[PDB]
RNA sequence: CUGCCGAAGUUUCCGGAUAGCAGAAACUCAGAUCAGUUUUAUGAGUAUGUAAAAUGAGAGUUUCUAGUGGGCCAUUUUUGGUAAGCAGAACUGGCGAUGCGGGAUGAACCGAACGUGAGGUUAAGGUGCCGGAAUGUACGCUC
RNA sequence: AUGUAUAAAAAUAGAGGUAGGCUACUCUCCUGUAUCGUAGAAGAUGGGCGAUGGUUGAUGAAACGGAAGUGUUUUAUUGACUUGUCCAUGAAAUUCCAUGAAUCCAUUGCAUACGACUUUA
């Protein structure tokens, strides 16, 4: 929450989005369009990054078919370090590599995604125009 | 400390009522910063939550939440009507509510 | 006093769809209504109530009941446009107007801008 | 509080007889 | 919102009166239905023409020919009071005949507490010459150097931080 | 009944009569005390010349009952400061 | 009426400042400060002319314009010529003894109607009392404020009042004889 | 618009009922309200009329233990608290909790003289009364019906105004230095396009 | 215990019958009859009575069997009046068998007529606070 | 609680200044939609460049605050952080919302229906 993210493509229902992982460390994710604030920030190129590999099945979680879960070794498993194959870091690093020159060229883009959005005193969302 | 509060501050005014008959199913919520029914249209359908604290540690946490949704404006002053999953207690009149920014349509 | 409801005085509309628009009182209808006109085409000559406008310090030399064309000619000759802007009141209103149509990315740039502005806090001891 | 010496608001029996007083005035004018 | 309506009407043609006289009235009403009702009321009270025997031959709203020219309107009315028989003459300065009548109705209901049905407007005229003006407050309006500070200014956001300027 | 200025009609909460009002403070007068504490021993009667001008018994002897209170000197053991407040 | 105004020409008087409606009229004779907050009137100062202006005022408030005008003119007269009141003692049998203290701001009256009570009156500020030798049993009250001088005369007269006696036959008292200016 | 957890209201120049009506609703909304300078409140109507109103209020008494009768409070803050209390459901537990969130005082005591004091435009006498309308001050009304601390509040307020003025001069002098050094930084004109 | 139907609230003759209102049973009737209604026409004195289109509804009888036969309030006409009240009729209304919203509170005032619920919208009355809802807009008057 | 951020005074038919000698100047007001503050794995790890400041934690202080002063400064250190301007790592699979005295027992009688009260021990 509060992280600023770049939209890669529109899925069937969600949006495949990811902040440049070298900027804000937000992996590729499906995000429902009802939990997104579209800003008037300048558009970042996306034609240079290939998105067909980003499918609902690709993001899908392995089915369990059972209520079983909840174990210490289970939580020691998964984790950002492992249980995700090296191709996942590979394609994202390709994404950041394709995305970084675009954000670098136009000023303030890197710091903007580094910062996290939040409301302050005297902020009224219905009157502010993102 | 200015890096959070993605919600809007609100207050539980009272229940939807006549002079003598109260209808606890829907509550009247004053979203602060909203001063007309036109501005209340922005907050229609947003998710409002009532956050309170309890002695028992349910789920290892002492913080409980009652969810709800803004339905329609109430009057000309910018107050709205909200329906919660559990009808809010009458002791929460004048208490603080949290209006989320989702489901977003901006 | 410094503001008198008189023919030729420039007013700023505060209520109605023309809020923020500049006008000049062409005639005094009565104690509670006046006829105004503006050189701008989007602002039509109309009768408005004093409660909807604020009397500005600017007064132009304009004959009573001048038509729209004469009012525009007098307005351009006496350069009331940029005469109102010369006041700090207009600059504040425009600065307020510019700020409200700002967006999130501009607001982010502003905080960096004003914090670079603040980083000095250098005053001679 | 009110500074009056009488309650400006009367009793329901008092207002009821006032409508009867209004009835008397109609009787005085129309028939009597 | 009152509207000025030209209502022309006449009794239904008959053998005795194959060409009935057409009577026209300029009368103000919120809508055409009220105007035609008021027209019938005046016609009955003057010519004794029954509503059933008559018919409305034309109804037309009349806009102000010069809504952007400030004028002075003098109105003669038959005020209905406790005694129910009084004649008054008033003068209002504005840019529209409808506005003057609206001000007339508001003024009479304010000062004399007279309702719409009790009041009947007898005639409305436009006093173009300054000299025929009979009212001092109107004459003070027609002075050439009219200038005065704005009166009755008075000016959610409760709890203002500073005090109001309530001045220039 | 008697005077209503004394209607509480209850036992006094205090054995020693508390002073409720002190004489108004004046800066012009130099520093002095205003009260003392004694013990009622008893009374007797005395004969005193009546130097009362205009009285029927001017320049004459009168018998007056007079109360005697023993007042050994008091020891000033402390001081208290009082601040004026809107309360 | 939309506009009702009164115009006043100020004299050599030094300052006629009306800051916060407070008229601090300073003249060669002296200075008087008075308050005009009781009236909602515009005091516009221009050169040697002062305008009291009321816009859209009613008859009740418009009556205050002239009253404000008069008190301004009266106090201006005070700072320039001032006011002197001549009060002549009137007695039939018992002489009225008047004593002046601290240059006359307090007047002590004794032996009125034979009474043994000393009637002490303190005059209002800016009023000095003197006994003129030109005319016997004559008291002169000179000052800057016409309000203060006339009030002082009224207080002295009311103190020396005849009670329970036929005023037709008992003429005893002190009464004001002339009301004028020092120059 | 927006709330504050604690709100200090400068009652000077306000109207009794208009300020009380706003305050009572705010208390019910769950806000904590501190009203300072309750002796400077104003009431529409001339003093003698308002004095007679208070005298009529004092007249309410029983024939059995006037202690059982209404307790008439003369302090200006207590007069304001009475106005607020009649606008709350005080016989009800909700109204009782509303009252405990109100703190009306005379003058500005130390814990609040160093805090910001907002005003209520809906209750300001200048914005609500036609000029030339008679009005009275609660401090004068209180002091004439039994309040005996008008002078002490007056003296204490004069000292506070002196100390407050001295603080302002230091703040104003400081603000001028930042104001002078503000345009020294070029960035203020470099990107003033954003309206700042 | 639940459900369904559901009055009369008073004529007309000597406390009873007749009738009225409510049901049941058994019939005939839909190219038929009705109506707390309005037109049209006729006369007669804006009303009246008589007869013949509009609108609505399936419209009729027979037997026999319950309960009811008060009052109160209000409008209008009229009869007298009287310090002034009011008194006498007629008239149809409202209550009465009936909760509910409003009128601070209420047998007669304003709305509204009721299975259990969700949503929406209103009547009457309201929108400073108690109290849900504009310390709304515009024009005046009043201290 | 989610920035728990903001202390002139008075007037409203006027104020506040700046610049001047209570009087001559001009400027500002027309609410806070302001000002302060706000980038960082709830905020990680290092490296520069440029300030020579800012924000504080713990000590040591001296001046100030009495209306309810329980807080204001000035600081002398020490320990941190600094985003003022640039860089380089890390972030994830949580792979679409959920968060020491007093009392009784005694004593007194200045007190007393009984308690209480005043004493003494």
């Amino acid at each position: 929450r509060g992280k600023r993210v770049v939209v890669l493509s529109q899925l069937e229902d969600t949006l495949v989005v990811t902040g440049p992982y070298k900027v804000n460390g937000v992996p590729i994710r499906r995000v429902n369009h009802r939990y997104v604030i579209a800003t008037s920030a300048p558009k970042i190129d996306v034609s240079g990054v290939s998105v067909e590999k980003f499918t609902k099945a690709y993001f899908a979680k392995q089915k369990r078919s059972g209520p079983v879960k909840k174990d210490e070794a289970f939580f020691a498993e998964n984790a950002p370090k492992n249980a995700l194959p090296a191709e996942r870091i590979a394609d994202q690093k390709a994404v950041d590599a394709k995305l970084l020159p675009a954000i670098k060229a136009i000023p303030n883009m890197k710091e903007y995604l580094a910062a996290s959005f939040a409301l302050s005193n005297g902020d009224r969302p219905h009157l502010m125009k993102f | 400390a200015q890096g959070h509060r993605l919600y809007v501050k609100a207050k539980h005014l009272s229940f939807q009522r006549s002079k003598h008959v109260i209808h606890p199913g829907t509550s009247i919520v004053k979203i602060e910063g909203c001063d007309s029914k036109e501005e209340a249209q922005f907050y229609l359908g947003k998710r409002v939550c009532y956050v309170y604290k309890s002695s028992k540690a349910v789920r290892g946490s002492k913080i409980r939440v009652i969810w709800g949704t803004i339905a329609r404006p109430h009057g000309n002053s910018g107050a709205v009507r909200a329906r919660f999953v559990h009808n809010l207690p009458a002791k929460t009149f004048g208490s603080s509510l949290r209006v989320m920014l989702y489901p977003s349509n901006i | 006093f410094k503001r008198y409801v008189e023919v030729g005085r420039v007013v700023l509309v505060t209520k109605g769809e023309y809020t923020g628009k500049l006008a000049v009182i062409v005639d005094i209808v009565d104690h509670k209504r006046a006829l105004i006109d503006s050189p701008c085409s989007e602002f039509p000559r109309q009768v408005i109530r004093y409660g909807s406008v604020v009397l500005t310090h600017i007064v132009m030399k304009l004959p009573r009941g001048a038509r729209s064309g004469i009012v525009a000619k007098k307005w351009k000759a006496q350069d009331v446009c940029n005469k109102w802007a010369s006041s700090a009141w207009a600059k504040k209103l425009e600065a307020k107007k510019v700020r409200s149509q700002l967006n999130d990315f501009d607001r982010f740039a502003v905080m960096r801008l004003k914090k670079q502005r603040r980083e000095q806090v250098n005053v001679a001891v | 509080v009110s500074l009056k010496k009488k309650s400006k608001r009367r009793t329901t029996r008092l207002r009821s007889r006032i409508e009867k007083k209004a009835a008397e005035s109609k009787r005085k004018q129309k028939r009597a | 919102a009152l509207k000025e309506y030209q209502v022309v009407g006449r009794k239904v043609p008959t053998e005795h009166e194959p060409v009935p006289k057409l009577f026209r009235m300029r009368l103000f009403a919120p809508n055409e239905s009220v105007a035609k009702s008021r027209y019938w009321y005046f016609l009955k009270m003057i010519n004794k023409v029954k509503k059933a025997t008559g018919e409305i031959v034309a109804i037309n709203e009349i806009s102000e020919p010069k809504p952007l020219k400030a004028k002075v309107f003098g109105i003669w009315i038959r005020y209905d009071s406790r005694s129910g028989t009084h004649n008054m003459y008033k003068e209002f300065r504005d840019t529209t005949r409808v506005g003057a009548v609206e001000a007339m109705y508001a003024d009479m209901a304010a000062r004399h507490r007279a309702r719409f049905r009790s009041i009947r407007i007898l005639k409305v005229v436009e006093v173009e010459k300054k000299e025929d003006v009979r009212r001092n407050y109107v004459k003070q309006l027609l002075n050439p150097h009219l200038k005065f500070p704005l009166p009755h200014r008075r000016t959610k956001k409760v709890f203002a931080p500073h005090r109001p300027s309530t001045f220039y | 009944h008697g005077s209503l200025g004394f209607l509480p009609r209850k036992r006094a909460s205090r054995q020693r009569g508390k002073v409720k009002a002190f004489p108004k403070d004046d800066a012009s007068k130099p520093v002095h005390l205003t009260a003392f504490l004694g013990y009622k021993a008893g009374m007797t009667h005395i004969v005193r010349d009546l130097d009362r001008p205009g009285s029927k018994m001017h320049k004459r002897e009168i018998l007056e009952a007079v109360t005697v209170i023993e007042t050994p000197p008091m020891v000033v053991v402390g001081v208290v400061g009082y601040v004026e407040t809107p309360r | 009426d939309i506009y009702k105004d009164e115009t006043l020409t100020i004299p050599k008087g030094v300052t006629v400042d009306i800051k916060a409606r407070n008229v601090t009229v300073t003249g060669p004779r002296g200075t008087l400060k008075q308050n005009l907050r009781h009236v909602d009137i515009e005091m516009k100062k221009q050169g040697n002319t002062i305008k009291f202006i009321v816009w859209h005022g009613s008859r009740k408030h418009n009556a205050c314009i002239r009253s404000v005008y008069s008190i301004i003119n009266n106090m201006i007269i005070g700072v320039t010529q001032g006011f002197r009141y001549k009060m002549r003692l009137v007695y039939a049998h018992f002489p009225i003894n008047i004593n002046l203290t601290e240059n006359g701001t307090v007047v002590e009256i004794r032996n009125f109607l034979g009474e043994r009570i000393t009637r002490v009156i303190k005059c209002l500020p800016g009023v000095t009392v003197s006994i003129s030798s030109a005319v016997k049993d004559e008291i002169i009250l000179e000052g800057n404020s016409l309000e203060n001088v006339s009030q002082s005369a009224a207080n002295i007269k009311q103190i020396c009042n005849v009670r329970n006696k036929d005023i037709r036959k008992f003429l005893d008292g002190i009464y004001v004889s002339e009301r004028g200016n020092i120059e | 618009s927006e709330f504050q957890k604690v709100v200090v209201i400068d009652a000077k120049g306000h109207l009794l009922g208009r300020l009380a009506s706003v305050v009572a609703k705010q208390l019910l909304g769950g806000q904590k309200v501190v009203v300072v300078r309750c002796e400077e409140l104003n009431i529409s109507g001339h003093f003698f009329r308002n004095k007679l109103k208070y005298l009529a209020y004092l007249r309410k008494a029983c024939r059995y233990n006037p202690s059982r009768g209404a307790f008439h409070f003369r302090a200006p803050s207590r007069i304001f608290q009475k106005a607020v209390r009649g606008m709350l459901p005080h016989k009800t537990a909700r109204g009782q909790a509303a009252l405990e969130h109100l703190q009306a005082v005379e003058g500005i005591p130390p814990p609040f003289d160093k805090q910001k004091r907002v005003v209520v435009p809906a209750a300001l006498r200048v914005l609500r009364l036609k000029p030339g309308r008679k009005y009275c001050t609660v401090g004068r009304l209180s002091s004439e019906v039994g309040w005996k601390y008008n002078d002490i509040v007056a003296k204490l307020e004069e000292r506070r105004k002196v100390k407050s003025a001295a603080f302002y001069q230091a703040k104003l002098a400081k603000q001028k230095k930042i104001a002078s050094a503000k345009e020294a930084s070029p960035v203020n004109q470099k990107l003033s396009q954003f309206g700042y």
